[PDB]
């Protein structure tokens, strides 16, 4: 009896396991793919440059 | 639910023979063993919480 | 190709600081190299300084560098040769050949940094291994695919020690062998590749069953905290891709360790307690997790771990049990007395010594063994303060008993006959046991305690003190 | 954004100080562009030094890293049990997703002086020598402190499978849900460890927190309190857990670590101030809730390793003056055969009698006074016959004594059958019989009683007491077994 | 061969005879040619000694031509043993110096030197 239970919730569980580190592994990729469409946001985008000396003047600013 | 023939040990010990003590013995042991078993094995497993799976699964 | 260029800017001992450009940085543990006359100087990047500074650990001597001389990224962590390629060869931790035998022809290149199998992969097993050492199979028997260690002061019998262990169990394995010398004798290794051809382990013209990795302590200490990996890296592959049985020595692993304590000061880390680095725990632990047996394939180690100063409270032999599996520990107070190989019977331990593992039999004459040599050592203050003669008539007869088996735990090695003048004796586990059990027994009362010393078999006992009486 | 977002100024050791996240909480998480996460121990005016959790090869200089708005959190509660997780509380074991009945932040405030109760629900471990000897109770605090390779382990790891007489039972007021901590400890031996519990059924409520070596030195730092929480929830909602911390000097070891890397003041061994306070703010978390706060309770058993029986040391001393008592252990009594080689004389428990069963405690309050004189006439027994009588009688009980407490592994007894043993023993009908076959005796003994007397183990099992009658009672069946013996 | 070993069993005694008890013919016959092995190693400073002088010197040693004599003679022995096959026995000096190892003839002829040099005086 136990053994019967034990190897259909493994088979179960196994369902489940797999189904997590899909979504893992994806939503991996998913926000690493947001690095490299920032990394190319600034060093493209000329008008990324600007919005560069702007949030940034604001520190010597508040901090004073 | 078992029947179980009641035993009384002592008279056990008093009836075997010195070049079968061996025997007796691991006749014992076997006895305890398999009762301690018994008394941690339940009858039947968890059930299984088939809604649960039902509720996340992928396969139909 | 496009390789990223790059510039020393620092030199301090075995420390190159190297400047490269922005976003041109590479990550930790990558390789770098650097042109010279007379080779290549391979480093190390170990830290990120900033403001696109790295800092490298030197794997080569460090005279000759010009400030300012270009790197060349190697793009990745050392490569070291992989695959039925390199049995035979002598390979040093760069993964170049050292044996005169022209280029090593493997067709994979793995890196010698790696992440530990995973919790899923672990596999227990509760085999007995048979070497032939009564002390050993009697008390702490190794286990097949498990971690020995064989702990013990400078000159106390470590290294001949393992040096049998292959005379009896390499050709004895229908498998793959890799020996790693991390910070040793130079000459050492010269004896081993002598006998690997003698014994016909290794043949030059024909098949071999064991690699050569050496790291010696002529080497920098860049050099000997990574040898270790080296060749771990060419036995791993013979574990999952090859999916065989493997024997890894490792002599010493104490080493590894210590190299790394010795650049942790440059590398601006604060000294831990005793000198050590403060991470001791995690790079012992990153090398020996690694060392191991998965689902794919069966890997046997024996690492012999040093003792500084003869104290096991020291750190790096301490934080080491916990990676062990079979702890064979020898003590010098046991060397003095001539008794060889110096185990310790008490402090050594091992996983295999249950009922369950070697037999009901097996245990119950291993415990009574311990329990004489135990008795024995706490009657010593009577023994010298009051005489034999105090002694009770249990007492006699048990001290002479436990100095009997004392001495019959001794055992000429074919390595150490050289030492000893007395052939080398084999012993089977089989035999062993039936041999203590007889003098625990007190079937031997008779025989005289010279008859026990340097002896194999039970039956060189008895033809022993037969020789004497003569 | 740079307010919620940092740039990587320097990495390595494990450590990389970002600059940034303004807003950045105390020891807050935080995300970095591979995926490793990291969390942030020192708060600096320029920079914000924060720990890995992973290999700092992942980790790059210049790299982006954003904020969690989260401590570190576990989820807890009765999913877990059969499970294997790590620190941060994720499945190692493969059997699938965890199901948490919510989470639990990493640091907890200990009870207050006030929701607590002198404890009083004994903790049967199962070892004759130490429910006899030094009882635990339900909320205590005993050490198990010991060189290596003693017999640390097998005391708790025997405690854990002792508890198949209550958990499979109905009463949940009975049961005692086991929560282990595996730090420092290679993959092989967890592996091992868990494969014995199985062997045994005892998995069905035990808790693994695997933090092998292997594994950066913060998560080594977080599972003793990850584990922690986990136990406290039973203990919250009125329940029984017990946690074994092996080893807590692993633990100091890896904060050492951060704490020197991050350069931080090093104090005695290269420890700082704060390592005390460390282990205090975590075995002050388990305790005995009073009958208003649930009379949920938490049991701590923490293990230290000394360096060759020195228990001066910096760690040990912490420990030990935290801790409400020890079961010091020394390698040569077990060399001897003395196994678990419990000292004795060194081993105590301030709760003592508070927390053990009056059926054995009636037996027991006469056990420490045979054993304390035998220690004292110990040198005596290497000596000829030429002792007088008096002191001989201590040496035929303390030989035969101390062979009782010898247990084989893995093999706990219940009350009902060590009382017995103890009743035999203290009044002296073993005296008689050799020292050598002290072993077998126990066997035959209690064999005898379950097929003769089973009535009387029975009444001492349910009432936990011994009237005049059980005393007369189990004399009789006692000397009648001895006799016929 | 053996005698690094017995030198070894010499302290065990030594330290064993500390006791102030009666000792039998075993541990006195041990104790008696220890003790002097141990006033045959001791050698003056600049004053190095070939090797066709040492290996007579540790043969008397070893076998225990020296147990029969007392321990303040053993300085003395020294230079008139050598004295005496420089003179007499010196054709066994000139072949282990030149073979540099020991022959079944050798052996009896450096045997017989031995004894003949104990009768003496
Ligand atoms: N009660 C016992 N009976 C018989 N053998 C025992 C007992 N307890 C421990 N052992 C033995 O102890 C060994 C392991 O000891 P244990 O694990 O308890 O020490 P430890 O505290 O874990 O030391 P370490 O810090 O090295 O893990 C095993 O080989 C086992 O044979
Ligand atoms: N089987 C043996 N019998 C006697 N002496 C031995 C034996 N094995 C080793 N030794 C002694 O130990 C010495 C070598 O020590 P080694 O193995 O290098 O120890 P360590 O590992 O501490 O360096 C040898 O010179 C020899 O005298
Ligand atoms: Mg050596
Ligand atoms: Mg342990």
């Amino acid at each position: 009896l136990h053994r019967v239970y034990r190897e259909v919730k493994n088979r179960l569980d196994y369902h489940i396991s797999v189904q997590n580190m899909m979504r893992q592994k994806e939503q991996e990729h998913m926000i690493n793919w947001v690095e490299k469409r920032v990394v190319q946001s600034i060093s493209a985008q000329q008008e990324k440059e600007t919005i560069a000396k702007c949030i940034a003047d604001l520190k010597l600013l508040s901090k004073k | 639910k078992l029947a179980l023939k009641t035993i009384d040990w002592v008279a056990f010990g008093e009836i075997i023979p010195r070049n079968q003590k061996a025997v007796a013995n691991s006749l014992k042991s076997w006895n305890e063993t398999l009762t301690s078993r018994l008394a941690t094995l339940p009858e039947k497993p968890p059930a299984i919480d088939w809604a649960y799976y039902k509720a996340n699964v992928a396969k139909a | 190709s496009t390789p990223i260029t790059g510039k020393v800017t620092a030199v301090i001992g075995a420390i190159v600081d190297v400047h490269f450009e922005q976003s041109e940085l590479p990550a930790i543990l990558n390789a770098l190299e650097i042109k010279t006359p007379q080779g290549k100087l391979v480093l190390e990047v170990a830290q990120h300084l900033g403001e696109n500074t790295v800092r490298t650990i030197a794997m080569d001597g460090t005279e000759g560098l010009v400030r300012g001389e270009k790197v060349l990224d190697t793009g990745g962590p050392i490569s070291v040769p992989v695959g039925r390629e390199t049995l035979g060869r002598i390979i040093n931790v760069i993964g170049e050949p050292i044996d005169e035998r022209g280029p090593i022809k493997s067709k994979l290149r793995k890196p010698i940094h790696a992440d530990p199998p995973s919790f899923a992969e672990q596999s227990t097993s509760a085999e007995i291994l048979e070497t032939g050492i009564k002390v050993v199979d009697l008390l702490a028997p190794y286990a097949r695919g498990g971690k020995i260690g064989l702990f013990g002061g400078a000159g106390v019998g470590k290294t001949v020690f393992i040096q049998e262990l292959i005379n009896n169990i390499a050709k004895a394995h229908g498998g793959f062998s890799v020996f790693t010398g991390v910070g040793e004798r130079t000459r050492e290794g010269n004896d081993l590749y002598r006998e690997m051809k003698e014994t016909g382990v290794i043949n030059l013209e024909g098949e071999s069953k064991v690699a050569l990795v050496f790291g010696q302590m002529n080497e920098p200490p860049g050099a000997r905290a990574r040898v270790a990996l080296t060749g771990l890296t060419i036995a791993e592959y013979f574990r999952d891709e090859e999916g065989q049985d493997v024997l890894l020595f490792i002599d010493n692993i104490f080493r590894f360790t210590q190299a790394g304590s010795e650049v942790s000061a440059l590398l601006g880390r604060i000294p831990s307690a005793v000198g050590y680095q403060p991470t001791l725990a995690t790079d012992m632990g990153l090398l020996q997790e690694r060392i191991t047996t998965t689902k794919k394939g069966s890997v046997t180690s024996v690492q012999a771990v040093y003792v500084p100063a003869d104290d096991l409270t020291d750190p790096a032999p301490a934080t080491t049990f916990a990676h062990l599996d079979a702890t064979t520990v020898l003590s010098r107070g046991i060397s003095e007395l001539g008794i060889y190989p110096a185990v310790d019977p008490l402090d050594s331990k091992s996983r295999l010594l249950d009922a369950a593992v070697v037999g009901q039999e097996h245990y119950d004459v291993a415990s009574k063994v311990q329990e004489t040599l135990q008795t024995y050592k706490s009657l010593q203050d009577i023994i010298a303060i009051l005489g034999m003669d105090e002694l009770s008539e249990q007492d006699k007869l048990t001290v002479e008993r436990a100095r009997k088996i004392q001495r019959f735990l001794s055992q000429p090695f074919a390595v150490a006959e050289v030492f000893t003048g007395i052939p080398g004796k084999l012993v089977r586990l089989k035999d062993t046991v039936a041999s203590f059990k007889a003098v625990l027994e007190g079937k031997y009362d008779n025989i005289p305690e010279h008859a026990f010393y340097m002896v194999g078999g039970i039956e060189d006992v008895v033809a022993k003190a037969e020789k004497l009486a003569a | 954004n740079l307010n919620e977002t940092g740039r990587v100024l320097a990495v390595g050791d494990g450590i990389a100080r970002v600059f940034g996240l303004n807003n950045i909480q105390a020891e807050e998480l935080v995300e970095f562009s591979s995926g490793v996460k990291g969390m942030a121990l020192n708060l600096e005016p320029g920079q914000v030094g924060i720990v890995l959790f992973g290999s700092d090869r992942l980790v790059k200089e210049g790299e982006l890293v954003k904020r969690t708005g989260n401590i570190v959190d576990v989820p807890v509660g009765p999913g877990l049990l059969g499970r294997v997780v790590d620190a941060l509380g994720n499945p190692i074991d493969g059997k699938g997703p965890i199901d948490a009945a919510g989470r639990s932040r990493a640091q907890v405030k200990a009870p207050g002086i006030l929701p607590r109760r002198s404890v009083h629900e004994p903790v049967q471990t199962g070892l004759k020598a130490v429910d006899a000897l030094v009882p635990i109770g339900r909320g205590q605090r005993e050490l198990i402190i010991g060189d290596r390779q003693t017999g640390k382990t097998a005391v708790a790891l025997d405690t854990i499978l002792n508890q198949k007489r209550w958990n499979n039972g109905s009463d949940e007021s009975k049961k005692l849900y086991c929560v282990y901590v595996a730090v420092g400890q290679k993959r092989s031996t967890v592996a091992q460890l868990v494969q014995t519990l199985e062997q045994h059924d005892a998995m069905k409520y035990s808790i693994i927190v695997a933090a092998t070596a292997s594994e950066a030195a913060p998560l080594q730092y977080l599972a003793p309190f990850t584990a922690a929480s986990i136990g406290e929830w039973f203990r919250d909602n009125g329940k029984h857990a017990l946690i074994v911390y092996d080893d807590l000097s692993k633990q100091a070891v890896a904060y050492r670590q951060l704490s020197l890397l991050l350069r931080r003041p090093p104090g005695r061994e290269a420890y700082p101030g704060d390592v005390f306070y460390l282990h205090s703010r975590l075995l002050e978390r388990a305790a005995k809730l009073s009958e208003k706060e649930g009379s949920g309770s938490l049991t701590a058993l923490p293990v230290i390793e000394t360096q060759g029986g020195d228990v001066s040391a910096y760690i040990p001393t912490n420990v030990i003056s935290i801790t409400d008592g020890q079961i010091f252990l020394e390698a040569e009594l077990f060399y001897k055969g003395i196994r678990p080689a419990i000292n004795v004389g060194l081993s105590v428990s301030r709760v003592g009698s508070a927390a053990q069963v009056k059926a054995l405690k009636q037996v027991a309050g006469s056990l420490k006074l045979f054993l304390a004189q035998y220690r004292e006439v110990a040198a005596f027994a290497q000596f000829g016959s030429d002792l007088d009588a008096s002191t001989k009688q201590t040496l035929v009980r303390g030989e035969r004594l101390t062979q009782l407490l010898k247990q084989n592994q893995y093999s706990p007894l219940a009350t009902e059958e060590q009382v017995p043993l103890i009743y035999a023993g203290v009044n002296g009908h073993l005296d008689g019989i050799e020292l050598s076959r002290i072993g077998e005796f126990e066997s035959s003994f209690l064999s005898y009683l379950k097929s003769n007397h089973n009535e009387l183990l029975t009444e001492i099992r349910e009432k936990g007491e011994l009237s005049k009658e059980l005393l007369a009672s189990l004399k009789s069946a006692t000397e009648s077994f001895v006799a016929t013996f």
